[PDB]
């Protein structure tokens, strides 16, 4: 049973690595698109 | 697939205990315990 | 690229299906009903049994997106009835690997070798270098302060 | 040894599937990036 | 770690078939016999 749950956690952390990086993306897409509007308010 | 991989693991290692202890159950034993059940004299009653 | 993405989305997802398998643990009458119901006909009804093509382009002056409508059954800018349309590419990595490969935006600051390349991938670029017709900068609306 | 190796096969197939989807956002964060450049310098 | 844990089940597989060959001709010999008799026949008895 040691490598079965050894295989689940790498599968949990894996997983959780996963999410981790899309939310890092999203959070990175985010601050693209307030500082194009803010350079957009710098240039209105 | 991980999950049913180790379930199979798991159930694959029960049985191949159980199949152990009850060789080793049977070597104990100084001979081979069957059911036997006939109605008759001194024949050899039949196995199940 | 976004339908090689799907091809290869696909093709992942029925792959994983494929493995679960095997691992657990026509308008005719329509058309025929509505010309004898309707019993007349509009430019705007033969395009819809095809897919359309709607290329908007909004601004913040009016709020009001510019609808475009392009043709489906010829080949025209848009339409899709044969295969890859019009793209409009093979003009801008060239551009923008000139531009960065000596970090200046401005293509007249840059090696002999970029203006040549520029000059040969673009012969519409060929009469900016030799500096003919001068004119102070690039304004095409000139005209009101100059009148 | 038959399952070991699709086991084997499968584990080569995801690992090629990930370095070609870290190869394919690589590759749309520096179209990303050029489309940027060229925006900045029709507005420079 | 998957590679160490297909070596230790490819191991016990052939553990527990060897355990399996040894109980199999292990159970195969009985020796029971049976005593003298009043002499077979008529002219040679069953001794051990």
């Amino acid at each position: 049973l040691g490598a079965l749950a050894l295989l689940s956690q790498a599968c949990r952390r894996m997983i959780d690595n996963v999410r981790y990086t899309r939310k890092l993306l999203m959070d990175h897409t985010e601050d693209i698109f307030q500082g194009l509007g803010y350079v957009k308010l710098l240039l209105d | 697939v991980l999950d049913s991989l180790e379930t199979a693991a798991a159930e694959a290692e029960e049985a191949d205990a159980q199949s152990e202890e009850c060789t080793r159950t049977e070597i104990i034993r100084n001979e081979s315990i069957h059911p036997e059940v006939q109605i008759a004299k001194n024949d050899a009653p039949l196995q199940y | 690229a976004e339908t090689r993405i799907q091809e290869n989305n696909r093709d992942v997802l029925e792959l994983i299906k494929r493995a679960v398998n095997i691992v657990n643990s026509l308008m005719e009458w329509f058309d025929i009903c509505y010309a004898q119901l309707v019993s007349g006909d509009t430019p705007a009804d033969f395009w819809k049994r095809r897919p359309l093509s709607i290329v908007p382009r909004h601004y913040a002056e009016s709020p009001s997106p510019l609808i475009v409508v392009s043709y489906n059954g010829s080949s025209a800018w848009g339409g899709r009835i044969t295969g890859s349309p019009i793209l409009y590419h093979s003009a801008q990595a060239i551009i923008d690997a000139a531009c960065i490969n000596a970090r200046v935006d401005n293509p007249q600051s840059l090696h002999v070798t970029a203006r040549q390349e520029l000059v040969a991938r673009l012969p519409f670029l060929a009469n900016v270098l030799n500096n003919q017709t001068p004119l102070p900068a690039f304004k095409p609306g000139a005209e009101m302060f100059l009148n």
